């Protein structure tokens, strides 16, 4: 407990301060001076031991050099202490006495290793080389993994479980990284944590599983040999997918613990979209599938555009092939277990998983994952609710009620019409619904007799035995909540059985109709109004379907081969340029139980059920009932304009929640008169809104959300007085015209002021365009996300091309520079006002209009140089005939440096955010494309040709970023973001950048199963230059290279498109077939899996007439014996083609392709 | 209905103390109860209980201890409480549970040494729940044609194979919806190896297994290697090439499942060493 | 072609039998061919199956010959006998155990005890992973279940392992760790019934001497003390009974009587040979009839007594007795109709009654060197008393009571002497007028037993009526298995 030396000091220069932290606790309480030496636990207690290495991991996490410094800055007696100790001997602790210190050494190896490869950039050879430069300490990290395993099968349950969290931080960077074997090896361990008495060590387990990403995992397993035979030498697969979600995640659904099934049914969740199985639509192999996740979201190019109740989608839905493929597997494996039940706990954890599984992803929406429209299984769901046993269990019975009125409104659409519920057409469904209905009333007439504590037609249930004992569980839960006082507990068994009676109640009422329950409607009313107390919120939700199905206002009564290419290059660029192109272009009986609504309201504080009334209320005056009828003196009015006062001041809990509904109810009650009076006008409803934004609260939250019900009603839906308004809602608007949902207020203004005054469509478009375009100079606007320059993107194709027309505004607004780029948040809002004015400029004008501009308003190449640059990530605010192509082509090269630059070298969480991170790759990636729009379509030759030549000509005295500069920061972005480096290698062919130097390194050329984005590089690489070779025949230099370097993974990825066309183009080239042929000669070795053998063959087909000779010669050499017999019959029929082909052409010619002695 | 709640204690008591045969026969003394109350679901559920009571200790007399004085007594009790059990839920509606009884008789026979009775259950359980759901009959039929192979009832196990594949591309889609994708595929492969084991004449050849023949001398959602592995090994078995299919043989190994790697175990071995010579 | 040879050399002459002098060389080829496998295995890949299935079918019947069993079990070949359990055991593994997972999922040289190891993991295999049809059996192809279910049977029986093998796990984690002595070293001294008085190592040590059944009449004696000493809570008791009925019918085994690798349980058919036969023209059709019966042997009949993938092996456990079996050929339609073809498993007509009163000399023993007529004796007297209180017996438990009947039931095949009928009768039907008839689970066997023991009495006219109207009483009952065993005793 003692420093025996120096450590340094916290107010130190030469290293950060965490390095002397690290320092400081290590020798205080960890570390001797001596090596291999662990501090007796008398001096200082095993709690303090264990607690500072907790401090050493999370230290560590934000600065893993300091875990490789020396434990004594300057070296103490060498007498004493032969040999000095390093930080990093505080992993013997791995072999402590007490669980807990041992525990925590393990989670500090699981920080250390995630904390390594997210620092380096999984560059971990290059970093930990300078370390162990810098420090000298010679530790690998290689070297927890071993702790990690053998800390796993500890003794102690408490060990287990913090070591299973140590796995959690580190199994997914160790798959993404060089050291994925390991990672892949960890997850092997894990699995058998299973069978753990302890709960928490399953639960934890269950996490562990769900953050592991298996498209990456099947692609190491697709790859893994050595793995697969394990420690014994086993002779099948690893399997890992079919373990971890039958053997585990589903198998654990069966626990008896209540919160390990809670915690299985959420890690199912997680890993429905992250599951891979092969022979898929949307994705062949692994790769394809983690290149789609990677370009869905750095790629993810930006733009923008009688309630039915939660269940129901008539609508057509674009749903993903993919992950419907993996939602059925899912539910197939959870229905089979819950048929083959043969305990209680299994039967509860899968109905609660499914239960669950219709709410991630909604039945409705994935009917053709849910086993087709479809009804998925109801009978089943149905069943368990006729059971004897199911439904006493509260918790598991509210799960099925749920899922079973889901699975039935999911068939709503093709399940309809326009006898008893005459809407559904679909006869076969109707004993399911009818019985669904019964059911719900019956539980719902249970519920109404344990709140009035009174003693026990449709929903009558006294003589059915099933239900005297569900009602005598309910009662007694209910008598055990009669004596809590514990208002803040959700979990409550029986309100949450109530809430969910009435939630599926409520979704069952929209297939309903009069005829089949007018009958029924005053008893369930009378329901209501017993539950109302204890759910007040439902019991208004249930009401509302009530008068929907009354009044025929319900669904029921209203009623009528894609590869790497595609998803990285391909289908992105194909969406951008469309974009671009089209840039250019029975009451009385309700009024007991509405009156208590409108009393509760008054002196409720929840603002989730005075949200509800006021839908209600909003609902009923859409049915044009007289509302002086329920405000017969105007109180409630009253009352909800004094809420206001409480709402601008601060003093309202939660405000947001209410203020949509509350200016939706006045603007529809502006319109009902009080016989010849208005309940309230417009003006003051305009009023109210001014006083929300005039106060402090925040405008995206009270001001913004006032507006939409305002601006929706004037202009989509409504002029001696009206114009005026509108105009001042438009000065309104204009204040807040720097949050992007106001854009989009704006947009709906523009649109429907494109139909009435096509003048003053003009107008304001001029006014708006005058307005935003300064303050995307200044950065003003708050387009820091996708979402909102989105919103602004499609804002400018909406307004008034004259507005844009003169292209001077824009250009000084394009051409400007932030106050500093030492901050994140700026240099995003600078970045993306560029790229909402260059999208305008490349798809509103043409390249002459501006590039001539830019010549009057002399903007220079150094506006932003390296310099400049510099100068302002130091937060420091303060020529010949350069042609427009120039400066406009230096502008944006220098905007792809600063995005790499800050990309690569940003911290992942000390300097920027994780959404920060993301659209800081978003804004890369719509720049890289609107590069290559520019460079491609041809629309730009000036531009195109200035940056060939810029691209090729070094920095102007190292005043710009050179190429090899951004290829650096490309080159390193390999390993992390590969969608956007195909994005920057399509750049390169486009101005005709085609040296080696860059392009045999991605493509890992020929002069540890390694990472799978440097496989989606290495592979999506080569197709862009077939692709580019495609186009530059006569270029015989980046054909032969490709084919005497590439043809295993020519023949590889013969399925792409433009490899396709490159091998067509090998073969009608005479010469290019023969250096094929040849070159498959020399690689035959690698082409003998019967799935590589097939696609050379498929390959080797339609080769060159004049090469039939040459090629025949491989077919009976080195193809046409192999075991598999299919791949020797296809041989056979070329071989044989070749020969009738031969014999069939000139004598002399078919004698040179075989001479004598070869035949 | 008192008494009932008495043998229904007595049998939970009997349980405690595992003297499961008595606590079964309270069980069904509590189902006759419920017959004299007339209500079907707690009957069900009485004869389920006795039910598994039986089956438990048949289990235990066979599987924990395998005691060889044991003639599979309580088995006879189990599948008579188990039927009584279905005939209640099929005359009350609910063929689901009827199934579901069924699928838990026909594991536990199958799991019992009783491959033949465990497949017939499986096929009646699969009949209850067709008309409802598909997937789950499926599931069923796949459980009985495992058991048929099992039997060592090759025919009938393709004739289930067939049917499996039939009834899933005609509920099931055209591409499959991945949840009969894997049926199909399963039902594609063991279909392939059953009928290079059996070799119908053609006579026996139906257009079903003639087209599947003809689909391999493309790949509809069988894994490419899988699928030329199993095209490999039609033409080597067509041409009597023995190395071919060891070759082969070694090679689909690890993409085969157990099932099927007996399949095509037995297909090797007929090829080399064919049965019915008497020798 | 030495599996093609050893299946068939128990029923050639014998001038054709196993030479003594070649039965080492024929032990240390079996031991190479495993060890070949497993090396092939490691370093290529996995065998042939026609590989697999050769290798392992010499090990598989090589263990059940005698004159080769000796061999392995000699302290001579004690490596051999410890390649074997290394080379089974890693096959296993490498063919049903995926990566990260284990086969049970919940002084002298080290690989003796890792042997011993080995072994008991496997035994206990059996259960789960080796059941065929089992869940846990998914991952085995059903060509090897069979064969590797005989083989480890087999082992567990060597003297090397097998004393280990009979301790219950339970035990091992338990204070009991005696020291072990041996010719091996690892002849480890029988429990002691203190740890038996608990019911979850009782079951397990029942599974234990069920499964290797007994290596010789010492072991035999040992396991009847050791159940006798626990058989004197009433849950110790039903398992007791089940046990000791187990291990006294385990001596009516055919071919060898405690080897359940190699035998199963007696069948004498109540149906004569027929007469038809053996004429001018039925002789004909034995010869036509044969070829049909050897291939519905080899295609419907469950062969549960054989090992080896052979199929024209079936053969009937119905010794000649007046000794050596009779040759399936002779059996064409003997067998009991009841019966499933190739099914050799205990059914309650297991023995006739014809065969009962012949060898035994009766108007209307010691297999293998095992007195069972000093055992069957023992209970029949034990049982006789604990079921009939003649004094304040506390009323004895109805599980007792009805367990205990059905072990009176099972081990009348095994006895000898007319007294022995008489007795049971006679405890039977006392028993019938104390008993309350109202119980069933009792019925299912007390009715059969009733009816077998007066089956060999002579069906005489005193004993006549009594259970003609036991019979039809049972009739008309509720629980099947009454109306079953009814059948039976009729």
């Amino acid at each position: 407990c003692r420093i025996k030396g120096d450590i340094g000091q916290s107010t130190d220069d030469d290293s950060a301060p965490l390095v002397h932290c690290v320092r400081l606790l290590s020798a205080s309480f960890l570390l001797t001076g001596g090596k291999n030496v662990l501090v007796p636990d008398r001096d200082v207690r095993v709690s303090v031991k264990a607690l500072a290495l907790s401090c050493v991991g999370a230290a560590v996490a934000l600065h893993p050099e300091s875990f490789f410094s020396k434990l004594y800055k300057v070296p103490l007696d060498t007498t004493e202490y032969p040999e000095e100790q390093y930080v990093s001997d505080i992993l013997n602790y791995i072999d402590h006495g007490d669980p807990q210190v041992r525990g925590a050494t393990a989670i500090l190896c699981g920080t250390l290793i995630c904390s390594i490869l997210s620092r380096s950039r999984f560059h971990v050879g290059d970093w930990m080389g300078t370390i162990r430069t810098l420090t000298g300490n010679t530790f690998s990290l290689a070297d927890c993994i071993p702790l990690l395993r053998k800390t796993l099968k500890d003794e102690s349950s408490v060990t287990c479980k913090l070591a299973c969290t140590a796995v959690r931080n580190c199994v997914m960077s160790l798959c993404s990284s060089s050291y994925s074997e390991l990672g892949l090896q960890l997850i092997i361990d894990v699995l058998t944590l299973r069978n753990s008495s302890y709960w928490l060590v399953r639960t934890e387990l269950l996490e562990t599983l769900a953050e592991i990403d298996f498209r990456l995992v099947s692609f190491l397993e697709a790859k893994a040999e050595n793995l697969h035979r394990g420690a014994h030498h086993y002779t099948g697969l690893l399997k890992l997918q079919e373990r971890v979600l039958n053997n585990v995640v589903i198998h654990l659904l069966g626990d008896e613990d209540p919160r390990v099934r809670h915690v299985a049914a959420a890690s199912l969740i997680r890993l429905v979209p992250k599951l891979f199985y092969k022979c898929d639509q949307g994705q062949a192999d692994p790769v394809v599938a983690v290149a789609r996740d990677q370009s869905s979201v750095y790629l993810k190019l930006l733009m923008h555009e009688t309630r039915i109740y939660r269940g129901y989608n008539l609508l057509p839905s674009i749903t993903d092939v993919t992950m419907e493929n993996n939602l059925s597997r899912v539910i197939a494996a959870v229905s089979h277990e819950l048929i083959t039940s043969t305990t209680r706990a299994l039967t509860f954890g899968c109905c609660e998983a499914l239960c669950l599984l219709s709410t991630a992803f909604p039945v409705c929406i994935w009917s053709l994952g849910w086993h087709c429209c479809t009804v998925g299984m109801a009978t089943m769901i149905l069943t368990l609710l006729s059971s004897a046993w199911f439904p006493l269990d509260l918790s598991a019975h509210q799960d099925a009620l749920i899922l079973a009125g889901n699975l039935l409104a999911a068939s709503a659409p093709k399940s309809l019409r326009s006898e008893v519920w005459p809407a559904l057409g679909d006869r076969a469904l109707v004993p399911m619904v009818e019985q669904l209905f019964s059911h719900l009333l019956k539980v719902i007439n249970i519920c109404a007799h344990v709140l009035d504590d009174v003693a026990p037609s449709l929903g009558s249930f006294y003589h059915l035995p099933s239900y005297l004992k569900l009602h005598d569980v309910l009662k007694a839960t209910h008598a055990n909540y009669k004596v809590t006082l514990d208002l803040q507990n959700s979990t409550e068994k029986f309100g949450g059985f109530l809430r969910s009676a009435l939630d599926v109640l409520s979704q069952i009422l929209e297939l309903a109709t009069l005829q089949d329950i007018g009958k029924c409607v005053e008893e369930i009313l009378g329901y209501l109004k017993s539950c109302f107390s204890r759910e007040p919120m439902m019991a208004t939700v249930c009401v509302q379907q009530l008068l929907k199905t009354l009044f025929g206002t319900n669904l029921a009564s209203q009623f009528d081969r894609p590869g790497l290419y595609h998803y990285c290059f391909m289908a992105p660029y194909t969406h951008f340029t469309q974009a671009l192109a089209d840039a250019s272009l029975h009451i009385r009986l309700f009024e007991p139980l509405v009156i208590k609504a409108l009393k509760q309201y008054t002196t409720t504080t929840c603002v989730q059920l005075q949200k509800q009334v006021l839908d209600l209320l909003a609902q009923l005056v859409q049915l044009r009932v007289n509302y002086c009828l329920l405000d017969s003196d105007q109180v409630f009015i009253g009352f909800v304009l004094k809420q206001f006062e409480y709402i601008e001041v601060g003093q309202f809990r939660e405000s947001e929640a209410i203020i949509p509904n509350i200016f939706f109810f006045l603007v529809l009650l502006s319109y009902e008169r009080y016989h010849s009076k208005q309940i309230i006008g417009i003006p003051k409803i305009i009023q109210l809104c001014d006083g929300i934004m005039a106060s402090g609260r925040k405008a995206v939250t009270h001001a913004i959300p006032a507006l939409q019900p305002i601006v929706h009603d004037l202009f989509v839906l409504r002029g001696k007085e009206l114009e005026t308004q509108k105009e001042v809602v438009v000065s309104m608007l204009l204040r807040l015209i720097q949050y992007h949902q106001v854009l989009e207020m704006f947009i709906l203004v523009l649109q429907q002021c494109h139909k009435e005054n096509e003048d003053k469509w003009k107008r304001l478009s001029r006014q708006i365009a005058d307005i935003i375009l300064p303050m995307l100079a200044k950065q003003q606007m708050h387009i820091d996300s996708h979402e909102a320059l989105g919103v602004l993107n499609t804002l400018f194709e909406i307004l008034a091309p004259s507005s844009l027309r003169p292209v001077d505004m824009l250009l000084r607004s394009m051409f400007v520079t932030p106050n500093t780029m030492a901050s994140v948040s700026t240099v995003q809002l600078w970045i993306s006002g560029i790229l909402a004015i260059l999208r305008v400029l490349i798809s509103q004008s043409t390249e002459d209009i501006v590039l001539s501009r830019i010549q009057e308003l002399s903007f220079s190449p150094y506006l932003i140089s390296c310099t400049v640059i510099n100068r302002l990530r130091d937060g420091d605010s303060t020529q010949i005939k350069n042609l427009p192509e120039e400066t406009f082509s230096r502008f944006l090269l220098q905007l792809v440096g600063i995005l790499l630059e800050d990309i690569v070298t940003k911290q992942l969480k000390v300097e920027m955010s994780e959404q920060q991170h993301t659209f800081y790759c978003q804004e890369l990636g719509t720049l890289l494309m609107c590069l290559i729009h520019i460079f491609k379509s041809g629309m730009f030759r000036r531009i195109t040709a200035a940056a060939t030549r810029l691209f090729r000509s070094d920095g102007c005295g190292g005043s710009f970023y050179t190429l090899d500069s951004l290829n650096l920061r490309a080159r390193s972005m390999i390993t992390t973001h590969p969608a956007l480096v195909l994005l920057w290698c399509q750049i390169l062919l486009l101005v005709n950048h085609t040296d080696y130097r860059w392009w045999a390194e991605v493509q890992q050329t020929p002069k540890k199963l390694g990472m799978c984005n440097r496989e989606i590089v290495r592979r999506g690489a080569l197709i862009l230059f077939c692709d580019y070779v495609c186009q530059n025949l006569h270029d015989s230099e980046h054909l032969t290279w490709l084919i005497v370097n590439h043809i295993q993974d020519l023949i590889s990825l013969s399925h792409e498109p433009p490899v396709q066309d490159f091998i067509s183009a090998v073969h009608r080239n005479s010469a290019a077939s023969g250096l094929f042929i040849q070159a498959i000669q020399s690689r035959c070795e690698n082409l003998s899996t019967p799935t590589m053998l097939k696609k050379t063959l498929q390959c080797l087909e339609g080769i060159h007439l004049s090469q039939s000779g040459a090629v025949l010669t491989l077919y009976v050499d080195r193809l046409l014996c192999t075991p598999f017999r299919v791949l020797a019959r296809m041989v056979d029929i070329l071989a044989c083609r070749r020969v009738e082909m031969l014999l069939a052409a000139n004598l002399q010619s078919s004698m040179a392709q075989l001479p004598m002695e070869e035949l | 209905a008192e008494a009932g709640e008495q043998f229904g204690q007595l049998g939970r008591e009997l349980r405690a103390q595992e003297c499961l045969p008595y606590a079964a026969w309270c069980q069904l003394a509590v189902a006759r109860c419920q017959q004299a109350l007339f209500h079907g679901p707690g009957e069900a559920l009485a004869l389920t209980e006795a039910a598994r009571l039986f089956l438990r200790q048949e289990r235990d007399a066979r599987q924990r201890l395998v005691c060889p004085a044991a003639y599979g007594e309580p088995l006879q009790a189990a599948a008579s409480a188990l039927g009584a059990a279905v005939r209640l839920h099929l005359e009350l509606g609910q063929p689901a549970a009827a199934a579901a009884l069924c699928l838990e008789l026909a594991a536990a026979l199958r799991d019992l040494g009783q491959p033949a009775a465990a497949a017939g259950h499986f096929q009646r359980a699969a009949q209850l729940q067709l008309p409802q759901l598909p997937l789950a009959a499926l599931q069923a039929l796949g459980e009985a044609a495992s058991c048929q192979l099992l039997a060592r009832d090759y025919t009938g196990a393709l004739a289930v194979f067939t049917r499996m594949q039939r009834l899933a591309r005609e509920h099931g889609s055209p591409a499959a919806l991945g949840a009969f994708s894997d049926v199909l595929v399963r039902c594609e492969v063991s279909r392939v190896l059953l009928l290079l084991l059996l070799q119908p004449p053609p006579a026996k050849l139906l257009p079903e297994h003639a087209q599947t023949l003809e689909k391999y001398s493309s790949s509809g959602q069988l894994p490419e290697e899988l699928f030329l592995l199993l095209q490999s090994l039609v033409m080597a078995t067509h041409e009597k090439d023995t190395e071919a299919i060891k070759s082969l043989q070694v090679e689909m190994w690890p993409l085969l499942t157990a099932e099927q790697n007996h399949l095509l175990h037995l297909v090797l071995q007929e090829t080399i060493s064919p049965s019915g010579q008497g020798v | 072609a030495l599996a093609q040879y050893l299946v068939v050399v128990s029923k050639l002459p014998s001038h054709l039998h196993l030479p003594p002098e070649k039965e080492k060389d024929i032990v240390k080829f079996v031991v190479a061919t495993l060890e070949a496998l497993s090396w092939h295995l490691i370093h290529e890949q996995i065998p042939l199956s026609l590989d697999l299935q050769a290798g392992l079918d010499c090990c598989c019947l090589a263990l059940q010959l005698p004159g080769l069993w000796s061999v392995v079990s000699s302290t001579e070949f004690v490596t051999h006998a410890c390649s074997l359990i290394y080379c089974v055991h890693f096959i296993l593994e490498a063919v049903a155990v995926q990566p990260g997972e284990q086969l049970l999922s919940p002084q002298n040289p080290k690989y003796i005890t890792a042997a011993c190891e080995m072994v008991a993991e496997m035994v206990e295999s059996l259960q789960s992973v080796l059941a065929l049809g089992h869940k846990r059996n998914s991952g085995v192809p059903a060509f090897l279940t069979p064969l590797l279910r005989n083989i480890i049977i087999s082992l567990a029986r060597l003297p090397l392992v097998n004393s280990y093998t009979r301790v219950p796990p339970l035990v091992w984690k338990l204070g009991w760790s005696p020291k072990p002595g041996g010719d091996f070293g690892t002849a480890f001294p029988e429990i002691p019934v203190e740890f038996l008085q608990e019911k979850e190592v009782f079951k397990e040590f029942i599974y234990r001497i069920n499964t290797l059944g007994w290596t010789s009449r010492t072991q035999f004696e040992e396991t009847w003390a050791t159940l006798l000493g626990v058989l004197v809570r009433t849950q110790i008791n039903v398992l007791a009974v089940q046990a000791i009925t187990s291990l006294v019918l385990s001596a009516m085994t055919v071919p060898v009587a405690g080897n359940p690798a190699v035998s199963c349980l007696e069948q004498q058919p109540r149906n004569k040979p027929l007469k038809a036969l053996d004429t001018r023209f039925g002789r004909k059709l034995s010869i036509i009839r044969g070829i049909v019966e050897q291939e519905i042997q080899a295609m419907v009949s469950k062969r549960e007594n054989i090992a080896t993938h052979h199929l024209y092996q079936a053969w009937d456990p119905v010794p000649s007795l007046s000794g050596a079996l009779i040759s399936h050929e002779k059996l064409l339609l003997q067998i009991n109709p009841e019966r499933e073809l190739g099914s050799m498993s205990y059914k309650l007509g297991q023995v006739s009654i014809h065969s009962v009163w012949l060898g035994n000399s009766i108007t209307p023993k010691h297999r293998a060197g095992v007195d069972i007529h000093s055992c069957s004796q023992f209970l029949l007297e034990l049982y006789s008393r604990w079921i009939l209180p003649s004094s304040s017996a506390r009323r004895t438990p109805a599980i007792l009571i009805s367990e205990v009947v059905r072990s009176l039931l099972v081990v009348s095949d095994l006895f000898t002497e007319r007294n022995q009928f008489e007795l049971m009768y006679v405890t039977l039907t006392e028993l019938r007028r104390v008993h309350p008839s109202e119980d069933e689970i009792l019925a299912q066997y007390l009715v059969p037993a009733t009816c077998k023991a007066a089956a060999v009495l002579g069906m005489d006219k005193a004993v006549a009526e009594p259970v003609s109207r036991l019979l039809e009483s049972t009739l008309r009952s509720s629980h099947l298995p009454s109306r079953v065993g009814a059948l039976h005793g009729v």
